[PDB]
């Protein structure tokens, strides 16, 4: 199976701030990352695909870059409705592998 | 005397998508072609090797416009290629059924193949599921990672371009 | 617009079987495909197997393995999902999601849009 690593496990920032998460897999994937969103008492929701294109509609607050064995997310400035988990999926085997997550924490 | 039910052919409930073609023969038919020929409803009636003014396989399908033209002899793409491929002695005759088929959310309902091993000969008509292999490893049943579902769906609705229309094409074959 | 409509918890105790669903809105129900995941209360998030409708065959992850079988009703448009020889470890939200893909050129990309409530099972 893929390995899926993602890490800071934890990740506080002030809202304003900017979050940086990795999530890098052990095997070269060149566009199958997808990262994912979940709020408190509910089902996840995409955020990036493909490595990364938006579909969430949100205003540039997410975006990343990386190929292949790598990739970065970047939290542009961090709001009051973004503390909620994070997570990432490559979609490419089956299963499908996620990462342990992570999550963005507050002063 | 007797008119065979061209009507049926072409005032289908539902039409055929490509990949999964409503293929009909006419026999013991009067040839009034008059009806097709003359009526307005009609936007293509490209006749080939034959006058459309003196003209049985009923080949029917679901296609997108910008793919129209691929019906044809000596044509190529997505539609030529993998779904539809045509060699011919007959009549290419489609209508914009954007108000039947364009429906509110998406018509999803139509499929065409994307995918595929080769390239088909006339009237071949491959109806499978089989997965396309890409070429670098054997997919093993593996969903679609450098692996694919050979095919994809194509919804219409009602706000669309020209290209985007749906339209119901007959081939008729002599 | 595949809104999932699933159900809501079960309590069946350890031994029987737990059968769970999801109602598929929108579209091409038939292609790109239905696949559950599961989380235990702690997102341990992980696939447990899914399906393409059209062709009806499955693919699970060794987890799960003759113990839940993942199934597809097309003229009800809705994802089934039943597991068997409950026991306690199986506490989970149990999800549907669609499979989207996107096709460009040769190559399709895939991710989850489309996503459920979470269904939560309790066998205790
Ligand atoms: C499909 O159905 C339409 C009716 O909606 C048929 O159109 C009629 O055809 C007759 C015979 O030429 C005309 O006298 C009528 O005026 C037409 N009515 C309308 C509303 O267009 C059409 O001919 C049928 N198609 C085929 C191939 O038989
Ligand atoms: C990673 O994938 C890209 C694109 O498929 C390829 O060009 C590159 O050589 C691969 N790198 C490694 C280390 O496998």
């Amino acid at each position: 199976d893929i390995q899926m690593t993602q890490s800071p496990s934890s990740l506080s920032a002030s809202v304003g701030d900017r979050v940086t998460i990795t999530c890098r897999a052990s095997q070269n994937i060149s566009s199958y990352l997808n990262w994912y969103q979940q709020e408190a008492g509910k089902a996840p929701k995409l955020l990036i695909y493909a490595a990364s294109s938006l579909q969430s509609g949100v205003p540039s607050r997410f975006s990343g870059s990386g190929s292949g064995t790598d990739f970065t997310l970047t939290i542009s400035s961090l709001q009051p409705e973004d503390f909620a988990t994070y997570y990432c999926q490559q979609s490419y085997s089956t299963p499908r592998t996620f990462g342990q997550g992570t999550k963005v924490d507050i002063k | 005397t007797n008119l065979c039910p061209f009507g049926e052919v072409f005032n289908a409930t539902r039409f055929a998508s490509v990949y999964a073609w409503n293929r009909k023969r006419i026999s013991n038919c009067v040839a009034d072609y008059s009806v097709l020929y003359n009526s307005a409803s009609f936007s293509t009636f490209k006749c080939y090797g034959v006058s459309p003014t003196k003209l049985v396989y009923a080949d029917s399908f679901v296609i997108r416009g910008d793919e129209v033209r691929q019906i044809a002899p000596g044509q190529t793409g997505k539609i030529a290629d993998y779904n539809y491929k045509l060699p011919f002695t007959g009549c290419v005759i489609a209508w914009n059924s954007n108000n039947l088929d364009s429906k509110v959310g998406g018509n999803y309902n139509y499929l065409y193949r994307l995918f595929r091993k080769s390239n088909l000969k006339p009237f071949e008509r491959d109806i499978s599921t089989e997965i396309y292999q890409a070429g670098s490893t054997p997919c093993n049943g593996v969903e679609g990672f450098n692996c694919y579902f050979p095919l994809q769906s194509y919804g219409f609705q009602p706000t669309n371009g020209v290209g985007y229309q749906p339209y119901r094409v007959v081939v008729l074959s002599f | 617009q595949v809104q999932l409509v699933q159900s809501g918890a079960e309590v069946k105790k350890p031994g029987s079987s737990v059968k769970v669903s999801c109602k598929a809105s929108g579209g091409t129900f038939s292609i790109y495909a239905i696949t559950w995941v599961r989380q235990a209360p702690g997102q341990g998030l992980e696939w447990m197997g899914g399906i393409i409708p059209i062709i009806g065959t499955a693919n699970y992850a060794q987890k799960f393995q003759g113990r839940v079988t993942i199934t597809a009703d097309k003229s009800t448009s809705t994802a089934y999902m039943e597991l068997s020889s409950l026991r306690s470890e199986d506490t989970a939200v149990y999800y549907c999601a669609r499979d989207f893909r996107y096709c460009s050129s040769t190559r399709c990309y895939f991710w989850f849009d489309p996503w459920g409530q979470g269904t939560l099972v309790t066998v205790s």
